[PDB]
């Protein structure tokens, strides 16, 4: 597998952390892959042409559909169902949540899995 | 007992088998051991015969109370037949400080019999001031126990103790210095009456079985006329 | 206790928002098919819900050819119960009701030409609750 | 002196009607012994001895520390659940017992944590009050029962002063009274706490009602955390 | 509440269904495994790795007024020319919360003796998968489904490049040759296709 | 008193049956044998001596609102993500007396037309088996079902040392060196892997 | 099959039963074989580290499961018969009793069948 590391961005300041040395501060490959998720969610999918299909979502253009509640919430959980699970790090991503706080405004969770969260059968002959 | 987890093993003749018997049988059995001149009710366990009469095959009560055991009655209603001249089984046992050698315990069997009950008596090797009490019948060990110099907590701790359903401590005086160390002192003094039962005798038993009820009533394996 | 009750000439019925006063008799039921399913560990069995059949029974005498040219056509029912003792009335329609059959003819002797009509309903809304 | 104060502070705040459970702990430098006098100098079912240290993550807590977090567990347990053999977060017990040393603590009252194949793991569920068990007060020696009876006490308490001198004091209104209480308790059979109860009026203390003075009667049969077992292996 | 929506994308349809499903909908799951038996022991259960394809069907009616409508003529039509479809439709179950690609096995239309104007409609879905037939290291899945398409005629806007559209329209961008080499791209195109020119109408392979 | 429990294990998840299983439960037994006639005698029966794989099914409701609940939505997700699971579930049925390991065959969920938040479930488990693939001589049968799960990612204990991390996770204890040679855990880890510490964070293989 | 004796273990005392001579009481393949049974009903499963999965059991942990009485009593029985029965010469074991003398105290019985124990058929052509 050898999945690598990669370097933090503050997404709150839209900068990179760099070190009193002046270095980008580098972080560990489960930093590096939660930095990717969010990335990767925040990045709309078919419209930035430097990456290619695979990467990227679609909720943004989810805002205009005419779908009802429901079927916007299982969009929702397809749609980042779908951008989150294309990395290979991820073993399951769901238990998703909504909360409609207003009457259209709407606030929803959800619980990521690793593969490092997988359990593994003790046994040998 | 703490919480948790506990597991005992046992033969399957230990089994609870009494379930599912019927009939009610009477005896006025000889007996080496166990309470005189009394019915006693059994519940068709072996060990509960052998703890209240022995296992002596050679008297009446064990052989054919095992026979009757084995033909599956439900109860068994023993009379321990007896001749007189009863006795119990008894020993005194003795203080060291004092050069009289004053007697401060007698021990006693719990029933009448005639069987080898011995007591030995050692100084407890790890400490002095206490004394190692083992309960002999015959040759063999039936009870041990250390205990205290004082006589009351002896005479208690030898009625403590769960083997001690053959002896009963009984103290006769007070003093502060352990018993004297003997080795095999026999309970002599008592007789289980089996010598020379009489004719008679049988009838006491029959009138004390009256009281109660049973099925069925056979002699203790005798053809007298 | 009190007398508060009420009674059916306080009863008052728009057919499709008219006043068909002639019908001296009207009833509606809004039944559900029940489900009841026995379960393994429970004694008692256990009912649940299902979906909803509303029913309407209607006669009365006959003064017009108003149900035969209304034929299956759908429409609503409007009932208004009023207490007169005391103010206050109910007040219920029929969502969405239809004839089962029409009673297209019946007379019989010197009687009166009474009319007789059964349907069903789709809902029903509850606009005065006494 | 904090120990006899709070204990006389609680004690106080019963009569008031407020059932506070104390979980306290022996000093650092006490022994077996000392632990046991101490459970055994105060048995109220009320408090409970902490009887060993305890390790996490290299930081020793000391039996008055260890309570804390004992006294968490058994009110986060709360009714249903209970600490007889709950498995602490601690990762190590300073002092640790032989089964006699375990049988002495707990006789005695101590609450004492036990390792067990690198688990710390809480024994038994008792308090203080192991002194006395006068038969129906066995069950009084532990946190869960009084726990139990806590409770019960607080949810009647909260429902009586919604009623004192504020409902009229007549066969009905007794009537709705014991109704709420009923289908109260009725609760706990659904939570399966209870195997069978029974609330009823106390038609003794009924002969001198007044208008906060009702007076009623239940009693109740907990359900029990299974605790031990005995085998037999027949051969 | 329950709606079912039918999003046809090669055909820029998005079908919201007038009726709901009629009785009960119900999906089943079956654990792709096989048996076999071994001498003196007897059967056994072997996984299969793989899944399996599974159906999803109800009925309805199409009725003919009324909360969108449209003839049930016109819609059996559009369905049963949806059932030839070789790409992939969407289907959405809102109270089922059913969501995923499937494509329609079978459908059925039927006039009852009365209500001539319906259409009771009995149809069946499957669940839908695809088919993705040097310097070896890890990489993102493509686990992605490339559901969207575009129209067969580009306009060309200001600020495009004919690499841009390649990549845009036809993925890897180093295809833009093809789109380039067909006559009438070359004819409204000039000979240089590096230069290009917003309005110019440009037909994409395929 | 009638209940179900689940038990899965590679998910540590001990799941309830809110509902016991509707009309009755009922197991088959069928003894494996063949029947083979003879010449001038006819037919016998030959007992094989493998035993035979037996099916335990029912049908349920997952009720909205009811002791222990939780959606009828997630719990259909949890089980038909169990129905793929290869690893096996223990099944535990108090009144009828049944409990093995056990795997689920097949499921499905149903949305009846009233009742739209419940959702009527029939299951069905197989009975499960294991296949387990010098100095001859008796010794134990390995009988013992190995159903047991730890994480993936250890936390290295003060006691802890490599080979007892190794048998205690990873059974036979000198499959340490699986353990080391992980880069992951040779970067944690100190170059000698006779010393460790408490704490550090050590990723058993598989 | 030839199975072995071995040495006796008083379990009331914790410790070996030896003779005058001073050697450790032997004793009897079968009764061997009842030692190790109920040496391995109180060894727990997968914690001592000196035996494989095979040997042990697991009713210590049972104790703080949250399961039914039902439940329990069908894990007790699992339990114990999946410990016994690795042992050659188990033949079978079952028949088990419950009886839950106090509220949530509880006594169990069950019985054991060597391979002894068996019944044989009487024919020879």
């Amino acid at each position: 597998l050898d999945l690598k590391g990669s370097f933090l961005f503050d997404f709150e300041k839209g900068e990179f952390v760099k070190n009193a040395d002046g270095t980008l501060k580098k972080c560990d490959k489960v930093q590096a892959y939660k930095q990717w998720c969010q990335k990767a969610i925040l990045t709309p999918r078919y419209k930035k042409a430097a990456y290619t299909n695979i990467y990227g979502s679609e909720i943004k253009d989810l805002i205009a559909s005419n779908l009802s509640q429901s079927a916007k919430e299982l969009e929702i959980t397809r749609l980042i169902k779908e951008t989150i699970l294309v990395h290979p790090y991820t073993k399951e991503v769901g238990e998703f949540s909504f909360n409609w706080l207003e009457n259209s405004r709407l606030v929803e969770y959800e619980f990521d899995v690793l593969t490092i969260d997988d359990e593994n059968i003790v046994i040998d002959g | 007992e703490i919480p948790g987890f506990y597991n005992r093993f046992k033969t399957q003749a230990e089994k609870s088998t009494n379930t599912g018997l019927k009939g009610r049988l009477a005896m006025p059995i000889r007996a080496n051991w166990g309470d005189v001149g009394k019915v006693v009710t059994i519940k068709n366990d072996l060990r509960q015969l052998k703890n209240l009469f022995g296992d002596d095959m050679n008297y009446s009560a064990f052989k054919l109370g095992k026979l009757a055991l084995l033909g599956n009655v439900k109860e068994l209603l023993l009379y321990r037949l007896v001749d007189g001249n009863q006795k119990k089984g008894t020993l005194t046992l003795k203080d060291t400080t004092e050069n009289s050698a004053k007697d401060v315990i007698k021990l006693e069997t719990k029933y009448p019999t005639a069987r080898n009950f011995n007591v030995t008596i050692k100084s407890n090797l790890v400490d002095s001031d206490k004394k190692d009490f083992i309960f002999f019948e015959n040759t063999k060990q039936l009870f041990s126990s250390s205990i205290k110099g004082t006589i009351d907590e002896i005479v208690l701790e030898i009625n403590s103790n769960l083997d001690n359903e053959y002896v009963i401590a009984t103290k006769v005086a007070d003093s502060d210095t352990i018993l004297a160390n003997v080795v095999n002192q026999a309970l002599e003094g008592g007789n289980d009456g089996c010598t020379s039962i009489t004719n008679e005798s049988y009838l006491k038993a029959l009138e004390e079985f009256e009281r109660y009820s049973f099925d069925s009533f056979v002699l203790d394996g005798v053809a007298d006329e | 206790e009190e007398a508060s009750f009420l009674n059916g000439s306080d009863v008052v019925i728009l057919i499709d928002g008219v006043e068909e006063l002639y019908m001296e008799e009207i009833k509606a039921d809004f039944e559900q098919d029940e489900q009841s399913i026995k379960l393994l560990g429970c004694q008692n069995e256990i009912s649940r819900v299902g979906t909803t059949k509303g029913s309407f029974s209607l006669n009365g005498y006959k003064t017009d050819s108003k149900f035969a040219k209304l034929g299956f056509r759908s429409f609503e029912i409007i009932y208004n119960l009023s207490n007169s003792e005391t103010l206050g009335y109910e007040s219920i329609r029929l969502k969405n009701c239809r004839l089962k059959k029409l009673p297209l003819i019946n007379s019989k002797a010197g009687e009166i030409v009474k009319i007789e009509v059964e349907g069903s309903f789709r809902g029903y809304d509850l606009l005065n609750e006494l | 002196a904090l120990q006899e104060t709070t204990k006389a502070w609680v004690a106080k705040n019963k009569e008031l009607g407020k059932d506070i459970l104390l979980f306290l702990g022996g000093k650092t430098e006490d022994n077996i012994k000392q632990i046991n006098d101490k459970s055994k100098s105060f048995n109220d079912e009320n408090i409970v001895n902490v009887g060993s240290s305890a390790y996490y993550e290299n930081i020793k807590y000391t039996p008055s520390e260890v309570a804390v977090y004992i006294a968490a567990l058994s009110v986060s347990k709360g009714i249903t659940g209970s600490i007889c053999n709950a498995k602490t977060i601690f990762e190590e017990v300073e002092p640790r017992l032989s089964q006699s040393e375990v049988k002495e603590c707990l006789k005695s009252g101590t609450l004492v944590l036990d390792f067990d194949d690198g688990d710390v793991i809480i024994v038994d569920d008792v308090n203080t009050f192991k002194k006395y068990v006068d038969d129906k007060n066995e069950a009084m020696g532990y946190i869960s029962n009084i726990m139990f009876i806590n409770t019960i006490n607080k949810d009647t308490s909260l429902k009586r002063k919604e009623f004192v001198g504020k409902i009229f004091n007549d066969a009905t209104g007794q009537t709705t009274v014991i109704c709420a209480l009923k289908k109260y308790f009725e609760e706990l059979m659904s939570q399966g706490i209870i195997s069978e109860f029974n609330v009823d009026i106390d038609t003794e203390l009924q002969a001198t009602a007044k208008a906060d003075e009702f007076y009623w009667k239940w009693d109740a049969v907990k359900v029990d955390v299974m605790k031990k077992i005995y085998g037999t292996g027949y051969l | 509440v329950i709606d079912i929506y039918l999003k046809n994308e090669k055909e820029k349809i998005d079908f919201h269904f007038p009726v709901n499903p009629q009785d009960s909908l119900s999906i089943k799951k079956e654990k792709r495994f096989e048996t076999v038996d071994i001498v003196n022991l007897g059967e056994f259960d072997i996984k299969k790795e793989g899944e399996k394809i599974r159906e999803i069907s109800f009925k309805t009616f199409l009725p003919n007024l009324y909360s969108e409508l449209k003839n049930p003529i016109e819609v059996v039509a559009m369905l049963e020319k949806w059932v030839d479809q070789a790409e992939p439709l969407r289907l959405i179950i809102t109270g089922f919360g059913y969501n995923g690609l499937v494509t329609i096995s079978s459908f059925s239309n039927t006039q009852t003796a009365g209500r001539e104007e319906d259409r009771d409609i009995e149809i069946t879905f499957r669940t839908y998968r695809e088919l993705k037939i040097s310097n070896t290291k890890t990489d993102l899945k493509d686990n992605r489904p490339n559901t969207q398409t575009k129209s067969k005629i580009y306009t060309v806007k200001a600020s495009d490049t004919l690499y841009k559209i390649a990549k845009n329209l036809l993925g890897k961008g180093s295809r833009w040759p093809e789109i380039y080499n067909i006559p009438e791209n070359k004819k409204v195109i000039g000979k240089n296709p590096n230069i290009i020119k917003k309005g110019k109408l440009v037909i994409p392979s395929k």
